[PDB]
């Protein structure tokens, strides 16, 4: 018959620090065994304090992105202020649940700053179940990224090691390392890596090369 | 998932693990499975996380509107009935939801099990989730209405713990809430690894 | 079913077999598959009998009202567009392969194909139906630009004879109709009037 | 559309210096039958954009009708505004996603090419609403056969002339005629420059069959 | 359907239809009620004692539920409507909420109903 | 899936003149854990171990029949078996059931009994061999293990570092898998000795 | 799984139901009540699907109470039974049918005691005695064996005990306790629970 | 997997990639897909890995027996026959897709062999998930009677096309050149893919892993 | 549905099983024995499919007895367990597989008390305590909560009682009586049946 | 696939396309579908490539042994009978449409059809394969008793050209082979050598 879904691949990562938030993704858009494009990032700047990563079915990613934009503008018109990160998270939850019986095939991770200036990460399921996290990976290579981050950022299973907070520098090199490993083992992850850094200064974008096979 | 709740002389004990899986993969170990609906209403999360969270949030909204309109706070029974009636209209559509609504009322400590299937029953002890069978084993062996508060806490914590031990889809941390006449208090949030060393040696 | 339409200078030529089957049984061995849509516009039907009859009636109705309201002889392309609209809008509920052909003072003799999908294309010649499959080659090797009316007549007659010989869902009698500014000339080839071809012996 | 009927195969597209070229054979296939061997699967959508379609031809005709009406409706105003290629691409994306979400899709895969404001545009739109931009595009078997060649060139020489692009396209169409059983040796090439949209008539691909005499050894 | 504004504002800011309704009430049988400690009593005046009439069929004191009773004054038919609607709502309250019904709640329902009829077309 | 019915994880890692092999200890039936001391690593001679994950029955059965054929080998010939040879033997054993396979994905780790050169490999359920110079994994948390091993493994590691690495990899990979864990065991083997340890692990 | 039983005497109706609310392999409640008061002299014993039982039963209940408040008198057990049967029959071919099996016990001042049996298909049948559930298959025969139309309520309770004991003996499901009520001229009376002190 | 084969003036060039995947996860970055059949005959394998392994090994063995008995060098037709008959007997249940190439007394010969047992003798062939890309390269840039380095370049180009355009393929490129009097088994003719250098040192120090139980066993 | 349980002490093995043979909705037997003597110090607790349990169990039994008669000495609980596991594993992919879950209790003069757990897939696992059936889901945790390796047989019986009482409380299935045996140095001893006088 | 065989006086003429597809992809655009069974006996293959190759090899083997044991040139009817036996006995496991044709000192030039069922019939001319469907009419209207060898050559060439033009599973190059007492004359028509037909324009 006819299937309204197709898996487009993509990996997505987000880390929350004391004064920063990282939202990274690969740039490969794939279908089946083919590459649609090597320049298609999964990161979207929403506000000056909030970025969202969307992985999964590309059509739903696009649609959801545009819906979020429109609704941000609407909240601004209606309240004369911009949406906080938490507000965007909650609104996203409702938007995702409105399609409870015909879901967006999208894994979302929001990264940004709260109103105290602290780093905030929100992770979602396709129907809008969402929680707050220190760090979260979603997408095809999620199961490869998550355990290392649990080790190097959460210090799990490590005996007599100091619990020093994550610095931006270390976080950046961590993101690069995990995406480099994922590009080795996941056939969906590769081509390039876009990193979005969120601080009080605004949003930085960095691009690192990954292997093209 | 393993959740339990029981009412005794001093209120309602509510406990839950914190693991969430997607197949065999562990998606999270930091899930708040005790839902703070109100300062006076607790829910639990079993089945679909989204369904429980969304519908009990809608419940919270309705309860607040109720408090504004009638200048009084909803009863546990009316809240559970509200939730059950809301969920019943989507019967057969695929909602997965097993929750326990806990509170304190004009009738005293209230505890209702509410299903996505349509069930809504009052009772003394309940346990919901893939680990419920294991939690029932210890909870039933230890339960008394005349338990002391510390005894109650230890019982709930141990039940959830043993459940984490046997059930592959349960683990992470044991969270524990206490519902008293003046509202609920967040009692504890111990990690399973700590509880292992506390209990075994 | 085997339907066919060839365009010439002064107009068009239509041909169809006369077999309508329900399974292997022939419910009608003498079907009229050339259906007048207007004074000089015909359609060749193929597929579900109910569907094609209903659609043809509807189009005849619409086109009649349209032509009265414009006070002009309707365009062949217009009838074809009406068929196209119906057959495309209800493509999942209709089983119809139509060939609209006729004459028109503005564009002359024309043939349009409206196959099962609901697309529409103008062609020099068109074939349709189960039997058409067997005469694609012949019709490709026999066609020639600038045929006379009688040549097109003999052409469709031959092609249809071949198809009817090979296809089990095709047979019976041959119905032909020439259309031009002159008018409509219908005829029927039966029995020995139907072209024969030397059958292999030894 | 639930069951596609008459269909067209691959559509090619590549950007070059100050323009875009698109290629597509003139065949409408009825299953395995090469039924309609002289149909255009390329539309001129105003003066700065053009479209090529794989998939169901009837749905392509529908889209052609709707788009045509949109262009006309816009040009009626004469307000010094016109749909950019990116805008047509956006609209088409929204349309395909909408039909997809109604479980009644338009069975098409489309390549939109355009030139406006000194920049080349090349967009891909799915029947599920999967859309993106790329310097080279190939639908269907072109995605397996033509696209590796196109990418091979464009990652060794990102900027092509119109001639290099046209040659590349001819070679790709040739390969498709070799390895795609639902293609036809009769195709169209459409080009957008600042001078507008040009659709070059029926072109044939030269073929080589020397390997026919390499049976024994 | 009938979509015409019946109740509208007058230049002096009055709702004339509502005032006329209140006049209609003013033409009604006198009804009084008093609240005690463990008792509450309501009494209605002129029962239109025709004596050829069954009193039971013309009582102006109804019960809405086991918990709540009510008297009225005005147009008896309108009263019948409002009363029965109040009864339905009294039961629906028990359905939607395990607890019965408070007097203020049903009073609020009836009041809101009347107000709704002061502001609806037709 | 059949492989996920009991779950479990097995990993092997190369070092300098040493090699390591590890496995979780859980035996469970779907969601329910039955035992926490299930053996998944079997000695097939001095300085040569095999790790079996998947369907517990076929773990035990493949192990047993393997020991059968191996003992016969070491009797007919007057020598302990070479690692490559053991790999080919297992491959043969598994491919004999090409159309009704055992549901196990074995991992072999050992030192050449003549030299000391470390050897690791893994096989299909139908015995397709794969040798690497870094690491091999098999189990329900394969993606996890890949993730850890790609980020922790260095080339020329000494016994202690090989230990720490394979231990952290196993622990952190297994701790993101519901049907693997309940303890971890590590055999680190070198020319002169064999160290066997059980790790401090989560039990949930 | 749920058990209902009704026995009609010359001037009384005896009813009993199991007190287990079960899900999966566990008993979640052991003091569950299957009965619903609908009038001063009418009981509705409802059993079946999870949400349908309570929804349907309570709907009927509030409608009967509504009738009482609107008209001053109560419905007869017959009028009630036909009312629930009409409601159940109208929803049968709708989008939202109710999977409920039910008994209706009642006492009328005129026609006397009544016991009605209702299938989930909404077939209404008056009977001297009836039962619902798997346990019925083991109990009905006993009733058939020992029921006489002039049975005293004492003998009725004894007979009931025989049935429940049989349930304890042959039925694989637990069912340790039973709600027992009786309806007569004076209304609904609660009798002591029939229980079997297992543990 | 992307494997290819071509016939040039002096013999045959075989090519393969080196990625082995389990599902959509790379298991092997350096898989050998070019198999020894006989000293003059080699075979690239795609499809079910174990089946290609065992099929190719079995045929190699039988061919060694054959040449040992005949005292002559095996012919490519022989390998083709053995393979295709064995495969046909199993009705496609043995998932071996093969590119068979060699040099005989009759010269160079290249067959493609499908798991159902059909074969094709062609100057250039491709098999695997990346076969269409490689075939595109061939159909664009192949000429008869090429020279050695030209043929090697063409084949490596086709394998590269597969590597970069197919998710099933990746890593290195292996070539095997077979002429009337030479055999160049270039393991990795090319490493167009590299892991990015580690930015960090995630090295764990001794004692960072908690231990419950230890047991040292001395050997000999 | 069937329940088995085994608890290993320092010098004894305690075993218990339900005594219900059930079919459909009725208990057909209430004194059914799930245990099989295989040696003087070995018990086999078998449970599962209708014919497979007895066929398999008795096959194993007669083969063990055969070993004893052929060699003069008995099999060890370990050798026995691996024997049944081998037989069960060989039939797994055959035309005639056996749907049996089993416990093997034993006492060896050398290695001491032993308790083995076997899945129907023939996975063999030695354990300090184990259980089979739906009831296990409600009992294992209790054991986990209260088991210590040095548990006395008296305390073992008490613990067993706790588990069975829990079964009486939460389990929907009846199960009123339980076979209880114990194995030590002196052989197999029958203990009084744990029962709950329902009716 | 489109295969064809025409019998003339001194012998036979064989023709086939060269397209072998797996789905819509062309695994071989230059297939040899004319397979020598003996010195003067050929077979045209259609259907599963594996099946037809295997069967052809088996028949070649059997017929070789047979002809050696009889010390005579084998009959065409014998090869045809061997194919018939295999194709009928394993009709549920084979997908093969075969045309056996050749010359024989006893019965001269002959053509036999062995379609998917496993039946066998001698014909003046035979066509087979997916493309054959499209040239039934042409071949029926073009055939004529007493064609010369070159006439049959041109005939099969034309028919195959038409089929290849229409059928997607057919195409590539044309392979012809004339068989007579003289011997076997194989040739290949490619590109412009392949007969063309005037395509409809306006």
């Amino acid at each position: 018959r006819f299937s309204p879904y197709v898996f487009n691949g993509g990996t997505i990562l987000a880390i929350a620090g004391e004064d920063f938030a990282i939202v990274a993704s690969d740039t490969r858009l794939s279908e089946g065994f083919s590459i649609h494009t090597r320049d298609s990032p999964k990161c979207y700047k929403l506000t000056d304090k909030t970025v969202i990563g969307c992985s999964g079915f590309h059509g739903d990613c696009l649609t959801l992105t545009k819906i979020i934009e429109a609704r941000l503008k609407m909240y601004k018109h209606s309240n004369n202020k911009a949406m906080t990160t938490g507000a965007i998270a909650a609104m996203l939850s409702t938007i995702l649940y409105s399609r409870r019986f015909f879901p967006y095939y999208v894994y979302n991770i929001i990264g940004g700053l709260d109103e105290e200036g602290k780093g905030a990460v929100y992770s979602f399921d396709p129907v809008g179940s969402y929680q707050r996290d220190s760090f979260k990976a979603g997408g095809s290579a999620s199961a490869m990224l998550q355990p290392l981050l649990d080790n190097q950022v959460g210090f799990k299973n490590m005996q007599n090691v100091e619990h020093v907070p994550l610095s931006l520098d270390r976080a950046m090199r961590l993101v690069k390392d995990v995406f480099i490993s994922a590009a080795e083992r996941d056939v969906y992850t590769g081509d390039a890596l876009r990193i979005c850094i969120v601080t009080k200064e605004g949003i930085r974008e960095e691009t690192v090369s990954l292997r093209k096979d | 998932t393993t959740t339990l709740a029981f009412k005794f002389r001093h209120g309602v004990i509510v406990a839950a693990d914190s693991r969430a899986t997607a197949g065999a993969y562990i998606a999270s170990q930091t899930v708040k499975k005790v839902i703070e609906i109100n300062p006076y209403l607790l829910g639990t999360m079993a089945g679909g996380a989204a369904d429980c969270s969304f519908w009990e949030r809608l419940l919270a909204r309705q309860c607040r509107i109720y408090e504004l309109r009638n200048k009084e706070r909803i009863s546990v029974a009316a809240a559970s009935k509200l939730l059950a009636n809301m969920v019943y209209q989507y019967k057969g559509m695929g909602l997965s939801m097993g929750t326990m609504i806990c509170g304190w009322d004009k009738r005293g400590p209230g505890l209702y099990y509410v299903d996505s299937e349509g069930n809504r029953i009052s009772g003394a002890t309940f346990s919901v989730g893939s680990g419920s069978v294991y939690a029932y084993g210890v909870m039933d062996r230890g339960y008394s209405y005349d338990l002391e508060v510390e005894q109650a806490y230890d019982l709930a914590r141990r039940a959830i713990y043993q459940a984490t031990y046997r059930d592959a889809y349960s683990g992470g941390a044991v969270n524990l809430y206490h519902v008293r006449e003046d509202g609920w208090i967040r009692v504890s949030s111990d990690n399973v690894a700590d509880l292992h060393e506390k209990y075994s040696g | 079913t085997t339907i066919m339409a060839v365009q010439f200078d002064g107009g068009v030529v239509l041909g169809a077999d006369s077999r309508t089957t329900t399974g292997s049984y022939i419910a009608n061995r003498v079907t009229d598959k050339l259906t007048p849509i207007h004074d000089r516009i015909f359609c060749c039907r193929s597929g579900s009998a109910a569907d094609t009859q209903a659609v043809a009636d509807a189009v005849t109705y619409q086109l009649g009202f349209h032509s009265i309201e414009l006070n002009e002889p309707p365009l062949v392309h217009t009838a074809a567009s009406l068929f196209k609209e119906m057959c495309y809008r209800y493509r999942e509920d209709l089983m119809a392969g139509i060939i609209i052909a006729g004459w028109d003072p503005q564009e002359g003799g024309q043939v349009y194909s409206v196959p099962m999908g609901g697309m529409m294309v103008r062609q020099s010649f068109a074939i349709g139906g189960s039997g058409s499959s067997y005469i694609y080659g012949y019709v490709d090797a026999t066609y020639r630009e600038g045929m006379t009316k009688e040549e097109c007549l003999q052409f469709t007659a031959n092609a249809l004879a071949l198809a009817m010989e090979r296809d089990g869902s095709s047979g019976g009698v041959i119905r032909l109709a020439a259309i031009a500014e002159s008018g409509v000339e219908r005829q029927v080839l039966l029995g020995d009037q139907i072209p024969k071809f030397a059958v292999a012996t030894l | 559309t639930q069951n596609p009927m008459v269909t067209g195969t691959s559509v090619l597209g590549v950007k070059f210096e100050g323009g875009v070229v698109i290629a597509a054979d003139m065949l409408g296939s009825y299953g395995s039958l090469a039924r309609f061997r002289n149909i255009s699967r390329i539309m001129r959508v105003n003066n700065s954009t053009m479209l090529g379609a794989s998939g169901d031809y009837a749905d392509f005709q529908y889209l052609k009708q709707v788009l045509g009406q949109m262009v006309i409706d816009e040009e009626l105003l004469g307000d010094g505004h016109s749909y950019s290629p990116r805008a047509i691409h956006s609209w088409l994306t929204r349309a395909m996603y909408s039909r997809r979400s109604k479980m009644n899709p338009l069975w098409n895969t489309m390549v939109i090419g355009g030139y406006a404001d000194g920049e080349s545009f090349l967009g891909y739109v799915d029947m599920l609403g999967v859309a993106y931009e790329a310097p080279s595009l190939a639908t269907g078997y072109g995605a397996y056969l033509a696209q590796p060649l196109l990418r091979e060139v464009l990652e060794k020489q990102p900027v092509l002339s119109q001639t290099e692009a046209r040659d590349l396209v001819e070679r790709c169409m040739r390969v498709l005629y070799y390895r795609d059983a639902r293609s036809y040796n009769r195709f169209q090439i459409a080009t957008v420059t600042e001078k507008g949209v040009e659709i070059e008539g029926p072109l044939s691909t030269e073929t080589n069959w020397d390997i026919a005499h390499m049976i024994s050894g | 359907s009938y979509d015409r504004a019946i109740t509208v504002f007058s230049p002096d800011g009055h709702l004339f239809q509502v005032e006329y309704a209140q006049e209609a009430v003013k033409k009604g049988s006198t009804a009084v009620g008093v609240r005690g400690r463990d008792i509450v009593v309501l009494g209605v005046e002129k029962k239109s004692v025709a004596k050829l009439q069954d009193e039971r069929t013309v009582r102006k004191i109804c019960a809405l539920d086991d918990n709540v009773c009510m008297a009225f004054a005005g147009l008896t038919a309108d009263a019948r409507i409002v009363i029965n609607r109040a009864r339905v709502e009294c039961q629906s309250h028990r359905l939607t909420v395990e607890d019965p019904v408070t007097v203020e709640y049903i009073t609020r329902y009836i009041a809101s109903l009347k107000q709704r009829y002061t502001q609806s077309n037709g | 899936s059949i492989m996920s019915y009991n779950g479990g994880a097995v990993m092997a890692m190369k070092g300098k003149n040493c090699v390591a092999i590890a496995a979780d200890r859980r035996f469970g039936i779907q969601a329910q854990m039955v035992t926490t001391d299930f053996q998944k690593i079997f000695p097939m001679g001095d300085r040569l171990y095999i790790g079996l994950a998947g369907l517990a029955t076929d773990v035990q059965t493949v192990a047993q029949r393997l020991k059968f054929r191996l003992n016969l080998y070491e009797l007919k010939e007057g020598r302990q078996i070479k690692p490559y040879t053991l790999m080919s033997m297992v491959a043969n054993l598994l491919y004999e059931k090409r159309f009704g396979p055992y549901y196990t994905e074995p991992v072999i780790a050992g030192l050449d009994p003549k030299t000391f050169k470390p050897f690791i490999c893994s096989l299909d359920l139908i015995g397709c061999p794969m040798v690497t110079d870094d690491f091999v994994v098999s189990g329900t948390c394969a993606e996890q293990m890949y993730g850890m091993c790609e980020s922790l493994w260095e080339p020329n590691m000494d016994p202690d570092h090989l230990f720490e690495t394979i231990s952290q990899a196993m622990l952190n990979a297994v701790d993101r898998d519901a049907v693997s864990g309940m303890g971890v065991i590590v055999h680190i083997i070198e020319k002169d000795k064999i160290t066997t340890r059980t790790l401090k692990a989560r039990m949930d | 799984m749920e058990y209902l039983i009704g026995i009609q005497g010359p001037d009384y109706v005896l009813v009993a139901s199991d007190r287990v609310a079960a899900s999966n392999i566990v008993q979640m409640k052991d003091d569950h009540d299957k009965m619903f008061k609908m009038s001063e002299k009418i009981l509705l014993l409802c059993v079946g699907e999870a949400g349908d039982t309570v929804q349907f039963a309570e709907y009927i209940q509030k409608n009967v109470q509504l009738y009482k408040m609107r008209n001053g008198y109560e419905l007869s057990p017959t009028a009630a039974a036909n009312f629930t049967r009409r409601n159940l029959a109208d929803c049968l071919r709708s989008r939202t049918p109710y999977h409920v099996n039910l008994l209706l016990a009642g006492y009328d001042e005129h026609e006397g005691p009544a016991l009605y049996y209702m299938d989930y298909l909404a077939a209404l049948a008056k009977a001297p005695f009836a039962a619902h559930g798997y346990g019925a298959f083991l109990t009905l025969s006993i009733l058939d064996r020992y029921y006489t139309p002039t049975i005293s309520r004492e003998r009725a309770v004894e007979l009931l005990r025989k049935c429940l004991e049989e349930l304890q003996k042959r039925f694989i499901l637990n069912l340790p306790t039973f709600s027992v009520r009786i309806i007569d001229k004076n209304g609904i009376h609660d009798l002591d629970n029939i229980s079997f002190p297992k543990q | 997997t992307t494997i290819a084969g071509v016939v040039y003036k002096d013999g045959i060039v075989l090519g393969a990639d080196t990625r082995a995947t389990e599902g959509m996860v790379v298991a092997d970055k350096n898989c050998s897909k070019i198999h020894f059949i006989s000293p003059n005959i080699y075979c690239c394998g795609a499809g079910t890995a174990a089946d290609t392994d065992m099929t190719t090994q079995l045929i190699s063995s039988n061919l060694e027996l054959h040449s040992l008995s005949t005292g002559r060098l095996p012919r490519v037709v022989t390998a083709n026959r053995m393979l295709k008959q064995m495969l046909f007997r199993y009705q496609g249940y043995i998932g071996a897709a093969l590119v068979l190439g060699g040099v005989d007394v009759t010269g160079p010969h290249l067959y493609s062999i499908y798991p159902h047992g059909s074969t094709d003798k062609l100057p250039y062939v491709t098999m695997g998930s990346g076969s269409l890309a490689a075939m595109a390269v061939f159909e664009d840039k192949f000429r008869p009677d090429m020279e050695e380095e030209e043929a090697k370049n063409l084949v490596s180009e086709a394998i590269a096309a597969g590597i970069f355009n197919d998710l099933g393929s990746g890593s290195n490129i292996d070539l095997c050149v077979i002429s009337k009097n030479k055999l160049d088994f270039l393991r990795p003719y090319t490493v167009p893919n590299k892991k990015g250098t580690r930015l960090g040192r995630y090295r764990c120090e001794k004692g960072t892993t908690a231990v419950l139980t230890e047991k040292i066993t001395p050997l000999e």
